[PDB]
């Protein structure tokens, strides 16, 4: 993986700010970005998305959950989905005992939007009683076994090719549940439940920064690149609470 | 956040931001395939005394 | 009363520019007070890996 | 404005629309905090993708709308006690704001 | 010439000239009558290397 | 009646280049050239 | 320029045009002289004047 800025020389003579620094973090941070959602991508992808295959014989069973009631997209509702956010993280609870694998850590990906409805499930208005979740400045907590990240960015993170996002990919995210006989289609994700110790991650020469001097140009460019390998493994530890259609 | 500026009637920022990643292999040049940071840049302007 | 003549530091005159429109007008609008980066993102990676 | 967000996809600025209906079909005004903590929350979401530091953030209300936000919240009703403190209506914070 | 700005990209300078040197009355008030100064700039833009 | 405005000034500078087994030298310099105060500046010509 | 003065008619453009003179009527080497000359003194003039 390659990170890449040029710099001419004109330009930065008449520029009256450094954006050196800020441009070396935007490269850190970019390889970091395509690093975390290749993974993310990976275990759901790959574990989710497969036809007859399941690693070993009886080792596992890669379950995958569906959404109660009728299309999600049909409900448009805020809270309600909480409650179904709940059911669902209940019965993910299940599955993930229902086939060993220790009581903790574990843990729980949904996107921001997913997380405030889980949030807004257990507020003043609705219902009754305290909760795990506190007011103001909710950070949640947990729901049994699960840490409840919320990512911002999930989806896509495969990286590849062309700097532009269109083309070779290493991981994807499909675009339906029809199409390629897979199931956690892109609109459909609420959230992801891996165990850990269920997605492998490859190191070799890590990561590293340096910069060269081009004459040609009169433009001298910083470059920062990586090398490593994404995986899974252990498919029993993984599952996906997915949209109903 | 307030910031002070003397003589100069306006006072422009620079925003810039986001980045790709790629791929390349043991004998593909990478000046090929590059995108740049595109940055723009936000002006603020004073009205009067 | 006002007053005429004010001297209008800023404003064009010159022999044909015309018009008039406004005023100040001319002057500099600079600033390098402050750079305004993009937000930085974390990773939610790796500890849980 | 019609169009434009700076810097394509480095964000885009949200304004969170009602539910329910017109002023006429509200003013009852234990329903308007109602549906100023759901857009609060909502909010909350709108800001947190897209980044931006979770410390600091600042909400802007009014007389009016700040005692609709007391009328929410109160013995009836609202169920258990929460955030609110009466004898003065001083509300702690919401999702991470200011008010 | 060879005046040398560093940083930037163009630079202007302003031009400004001439009075009408007043003969005041005694006792009597200037402050009604002022030609005021004429204003005027002029900018120069740099080719690149 | 015009002057000349100059960023950088003028420096030289030399690398190598591997590839040609060989090494080349090059100088540059940036400025600008604009002309001002033009009532100052008159020229002889001739033409009917 | 086209009517493009600078700072009001306060202050005047210059220019000579060479009197009676076609490039090809002259070439005479003195002739040339001659005029170049007098249109250096009407230079001089109209550069003091302003």
């Amino acid at each position: 993986l390659t990170a890449d800025v040029l710099i001419y020389d004109i330009e930065d003579a008449m520029n009256h700010y450094d954006v050196r620094s800020e441009y070396t973090s935007q490269l850190g941070e970019s390889l970091a970005m395509a690093a975390d959602g290749a993974v993310l991508a990976e275990i759901a992808g790959l574990c989710n998305v497969e036809s007859k295959y399941n690693e070993n014989i009886e080792g596992l069973g890669t379950a995958t959950v569906i959404e109660t009631t009728q299309n999600k997209a049909a409900l448009t509702d805020q809270v309600a989905l909480g409650k179904e956010i709940i059911a669902a993280l209940t019965k993910a609870r299940a599955a993930l005992t229902k086939n060993y694998v220790p009581a903790a850590d574990r843990v729980f990906y949904c996107d921001p939007d997913s997380y405030s409805a889980i949030l807004a499930a257990l507020m003043p208005n609705a219902a009754n009683y305290a909760a795990l979740i506190d007011p103001e400045k909710g950070s949640i907590r947990n729901v049994m076994g699960f840490e409840v990240v919320e990512v911002p960015h999930l989806t896509a993170g495969g990286a590849g090719t062309a700097r532009e996002g269109t083309t070779g990919q290493k991981h994807v995210f499909p675009a339906n549940k029809g199409e390629g006989n897979v199931k956690v289609a892109k609109d459909n994700v609420i959230g992801l439940f891996m165990h850990r110790s269920a997605v492998g991650t490859v190191k070799l020469r890590d990561l590293a920064l340096e910069r060269a001097r081009r004459a040609n140009f009169q433009a001298d460019q910083i470059i920062a690149k990586y090398a490593m390998g994404h995986g899974g493994l252990r498919p029993e530890a993984a599952g996906a609470v997915v949209f109903k259609v | 956040m307030v910031r002070s500026i003397s003589s100069g009637k306006s006072a422009q920022f620079p925003v810039l931001g986001r980045t790709q990643a790629a791929y390349l292999a043991p004998g593909e040049n990478l000046d090929d395939k590059r995108k740049d940071i595109k940055h723009t840049e936000k002006v603020i302007t004073i009205d009067g005394l | 009363a006002s007053m005429t003549g004010g001297q209008q530091m800023g404003t064009n005159q010159g022999k044909g520019v015309v018009a008039a429109g406004d005023k100040l007008a001319l002057f500099l609008k600079v600033f390098g007070g402050e750079v305004l980066t993009a937000f930085a993102r974390t990773s939610v990676t790796t500890s849980r890996h």
